[PDB]
RNA sequence: ACGUACGACCAUACCCAGUGGAAAGCACGGCAUCCCGUCCGCUCUGCCCUAGUUAAGCCACUGAGGGCCCGGUUAGUAGUUGGGUCGGGACCAGCGAAUCCCGGGUGUUGUACGU
RNA sequence: GUCCUAAGGGGGGCUCAUGGAGAACAGAAAUCUCCAGUAGAACAAAAGGGUAAAAGUCCCCUUGAUUUUGAUUUUUGUGAAUACAAACCAUGAAAGUGUGGCCCCUUUAGUCCCUCGAAAUUUGAGGCUAGAGGAAGUUACCACAGGGAUGGCUUGUGGCGGCCAAGCGUUCAUAGCGACGUCGCUUUGAUCCUUCGAUGUCGGCUCUUCCUAUCAUACCGAAGCAGAAUUCGGUAAGCGUUGGAUUGUACCCACUAAUAGGGAACGAGCUGGGUUUAGACCGUCGUGAGACAGGUUA
RNA sequence: AUGGCCAGAAAGUGGUGUUGACGCAAUGUGAUUUCGCCCAGUGCUCUAUGUCAAAGUGAAGAAAUUCAACCAAGCGCGGGUAAACGGCGGGAGUAACUAUGACUCUCUUAAGGUUAACGAGAUUCCCACUGUCCCUAUCUACUAUCUAGCGAAACCACAGCCAAGGGAACGGGCUUGGCAAAAUCAGCGGGGAAAGA
RNA sequence: GACUAAUCGAACCAUCUAGUAGCUGGUUACCGCCGAAGUUUCCGGAUAGCAGUGUCGACCUUCAGUUUUAUGAGAGCGAAUGAUUAGGGACUCGGGGGCGCCUUCAUCCAUUCUCUGUAAGAAGCCCUUGUUACUUAACUGAACGUGGGCGAAUGUCGACACUAGUGGGCCAUUUUUGGUAAGCAGAACUGGCGAUGCGGGAUGAACCGAACGCGGGGUUAAGGUGCCGGAGUGGACGCUCAUCAGACACCACAAAAGGCGUUAGUACAUCUUGACAGCAGGACGGUGGCCAUGGAAGUCGGAAUCCGCUAAGGACUGUGUAACAACUCACCUGCCGAAUGUACUAGCCCUGAAAAUGGAUGGCGCUCAAGCGU
RNA sequence: CGAUCCUGAUGUAUUCGGAUGGAUUUGAGUAGGAGCGUUAAGCCUUGGACCCGAAAGAUGGUGAACUAUGCUUGGAUAGGGU
């Protein structure tokens, strides 16, 4: 069925929040004895040509 | 959608397991259920994590998670 | 109420805070530290006082008779080699090893007797009350071997500090009562 | 034929602009005592038919007006009913539209009383 | 547990939603005035049908939102609705309109209701009438009565999305399909530190024949094919196409001219796995008999 | 022992028992060496209110009857028990009907420096050994074969050459072709037939 | 779960007992006369429909799977939504931090974006006349009677009783609704089959013709007439030669497909001012155009691509050189002699994909057919 | 005419009686009887029920000459190695 919510952004995040989240999560990967709680509910998707140039300039 | 997976050692098998024959997205941080308790089997070879998504106005195709 | 729409409209509730938007992304997370509870295998970096305390703890808390016997033997060997090598002290050593009189392990009881015999007599003397109370308990205890080994402990105490035993409060009449109760001479 | 009253079909009658209206009939009009109703005699109701005026209503005419209505065509076309040992849609026997376009119009009529 | 499941009748007067133009504060929005306004308002269906001197709104009186009997529709009894028939009314000057809202057990009562069957009374019961309320699994130890066991398909060249375009259509609409192509997603000769799920079963021995979709031998065409060794392709099935290793479960090695691919089974010859009667053990599940994610033995 | 576990329709009945805890009875584990915690749930077991049968008691009525207390065991409440079945942590903070959970904080541990002998048990390998194989050959006896005598059974709609077609992917009879010559013997296992199928 | 007399997850013997089965198998002479059926509707069953025997009633009324004429009807979504909030405020205890005071987030608000029925008569029509408690100002109307007068074509029964079988089968045309890569899945009417023989499709459940007592004569349908095979190597006009043509095609392969196969047409163009093809010659100058290159002169590359002499000739179509040269093409002239060229369209033909025992327009065979169209 | 509902007449064991009227359905009812016995056929129900066929259930008896275990009484089993 047609709906307005198909054509809207479903997940949004700001610059500072994304940068702080990435820095904190990288600091968490620095320690191998520290593991996340409820990792399935965390936005982990955000965390996770010389040959072409030469061929373009000289075929 | 589902095919019947037969289990047991007798000639008369049990047929409660269903295997998904179409591609699936199992989700993030997915660990398979114990074999005694999984009914719906989603094989590893049919799991996709990226798709070739085309932007309609930009007319470009990119591989997105 | 059985209808299942593709998108569910959130319902505003009065007197409650507004819900966060559907596109909101939460970056807060909590972490728990995994720790492996296993001691060092070589046990060589620790100081001799730390080995003394650890072996005393093993002697008083171990569930293996051979382990308790070896720990008491190690403590007895260090006390015999040097009485100055007692970081815990005579009072603490006595307080920890006096409940082991009632122990069912005869080898542990004999090694405890050796530890008592290698304790310094002038430090044994002021604390004759507690030792004699443990002797009374483990001596009226039901097991005959425990009674015999506790009598050996009482023999050691009478050899080392006789006057303190016969002059401490309850050292005379209560000991006589325990003797008469065990002998049937009541 | 023209008015008035009650009407039948209910836009060929409606809406927007102008122009004219013999005779009478309409209508606007004049006055608030009585009957009557209002914030207000605006509407309604009562009294006058004298005066004034066709200004408006109404009637008639006009408009390459909007709309509406009626014909030709479209078209024996689309479509549809049966037939073939017809082809890989066409014939046979028949029924049979509406658009688009081309034009026309812009009310008939009964009863009764009058001019 | 509280709350909502809707006020009908008669008569009379007036038009609604909205738009334009105006009035101290007053403006986008307070009240007032004119013009336009076919319902774009309202009527208890949010885009169904129907209503403009009303079926809407306001005012004045009123409860036809009343008894009684048949008929009809939805179709034995219902219930709802529809025209009435009789009585009692309401409203209006009157015509008229109004009979609603626009469309099987338990238990109670019966004076004059009837029985308890030899007669009567009192309790109780029964009847009739009128109401109110609301019984699990397993069988791999087995047995019986029966019934069964897509095809003139297929092959060599991806999908999605966008351009280009011969053409097909198309001139009272100038839309739509579209071959050939092209463009985006699916390591500077690397890495060897990414093997991604048996429900479906194949093999082997012996032996014969067929097909060509030709690996080799015969012949031929082309390629910087000097020679040698080849590569690509064509005609051709005459003639050959091997010996082994590995079951903690199909690829390696060697010889050779070459170690080509299939059919006749996979739409009652013999022999190893899928594979599984009865004995037994371990793992998972179940209180259990037992079953299985399974593994092993005879 | 006026007992435990069992038999019997019953019995002045019987087994253990001509027995007495170094015994009888019920179980689990299964030589020897080596080898914690929890009574949460389910069992088993020990000790005044609730639940509370029959008999008995009291009240009402003319009685049938109705209503009341009282009310054993069991269940419930409270303890024990894990070489019972099972299961694999604890405490504090927060909170304060009942049960729950959630949330932090902190300890988080029984086990480290005899596998022999025997076996028609299952598996891998090495030496020896060989017709298992390259790759088959030869010999003997008894059959099979022929003769004299004797002599069944299974099975049997009717019969037995194929090719193509015969919509119900069946054909030995139908259609169209190939064709096709008495009567026989030894083998053979393609087909038909044949498995207490 | 072994043994208990070849019998064991409850032995053997007799009886109840001819236990029960909806399941399996079978169910016995002939002729004659009728003769079927599959959601039609309701909650695994009833029921409509279709059939046969007896009757009875005036087997009276006539009706009809037909035509003609006249006239009518024709559930969900929602600017009541989905977003945006950087810049502006109110903020203050909303929360929290630091030192009652400030704050850092955060709270919101202010902003904005998104509209198929009926009729076609003798029971009908007309006149007169009554009855009424109905109705009307009124015998003014309403029905029902009294008396009298007078209709389209074509073809030619009803009610019971009893008893069945079948009542959610298959196939086909047409229509309608959904889809799929393609298949396909639903409904409605009609026809057929199950129940059915005959002639033709070589053969056959669904095709065509036609339905059936026992015979004789005649004529045909569908299909055929070279032989098997009864009937024409019949007649006319053409087309086609296939290295397994074609003679039963429509579906797939499969396309706007590929053919220097062969016919018939359509459109455009050239032509005695000489068409197409050939033969003999010209095919030039600025200029070796500009840039680049070791070299590049039309012909390794990039970009432009003009003018003159012209009858005509490209800043060049290929061969060629290291570069030139040279040859050639486009184009022009001379010889010649009359019709051609391009692209489509319609026929027939070839290819347009095939496995595995030896075989099929039915078989032989057929070539101005014994193939194809009339 | 019988059942159901409404009214309640003359009368009176003054609390019995139910006339006169109405209104609905109802009943194979009345409204100038049609039945009884019997014969033959079709159909239905119950019986073994058209015939043959279960694994079965129950009642009462017979078996330890096979075999399982136990009691009583008997019999038998070279030569080597350690």
């Amino acid at each position: 069925e047609p709906n307005r919510k198909w054509f809207t952004n479903t997940r949004v995040i700001s610059q500072d929040t994304l940068q702080s989240f990435r820095e904190a999560m990288a600091e968490k990967q620095k320690d191998p004895y520290t593991v996340l709680l409820k990792s399935n509910k965390l936005p982990m998707s955000l965390i996770r040509h010389q040959a072409k140039m030469t061929i373009e300039r000289e075929p | 959608m589902f095919k019947v997976v037969k289990t047991g050692k007798k000639t008369h098998k049990k047929g409660w397991k269903r295997i998904v024959t179409k591609p699936t997205f199992v989700g993030p941080d997915f660990t398979r259920r114990p074999v005694k308790y999984e009914r719906f089997i989603r094989p590893m070879g049919l799991r996709y994590k990226k798709a070739n998504v085309t932007h309609p106005t930009l007319n470009v195709t990119v591989q997105l998670p | 109420k059985e209808k299942q729409k593709d998108f569910q409209k959130p319902k505003l509730k009065v007197g409650k805070p507004k819900q966060k938007p559907s596109n909101f992304t939460d970056t807060s997370f909590k972490t728990k530290s995994i720790v492996v509870n296993q001691q060092t295998l070589t046990t060589e970096g620790l100081d001799s006082a730390e080995l003394f305390k650890q072996n005393l703890t093993l002697a008083v808390n171990a569930k293996s008779d051979n382990q308790r016997r070896d720990a008491l033997a190690y403590v007895t060997n260090q006390l015999s080699a040097n009485p100055a090598n007692n970081p815990v002290g005579t009072v603490g050593v006595l307080t920890k090893v006096l409940p082991l009189i009632t122990d069912g392990a005869s080898s542990v009881r004999v090694q405890l007797l050796k530890l008592f015999r290698t304790l310094p007599p002038q430090e044994v003397r002021p604390h004759a009350e507690k030792i004699l109370l443990y002797i009374r308990g483990g001596m009226t205890h039901l097991s005959n071997d425990v009674r015999t080994d506790t009598l050996n402990v009482l023999d050691w105490l009478l050899e080392v500090a006789g006057d303190e035993v016969v002059s401490c409060p309850g050292g005379w009449l209560k000991t006589l009562n325990s003797f008469s109760s065990m002998l049937g001479w009541n």
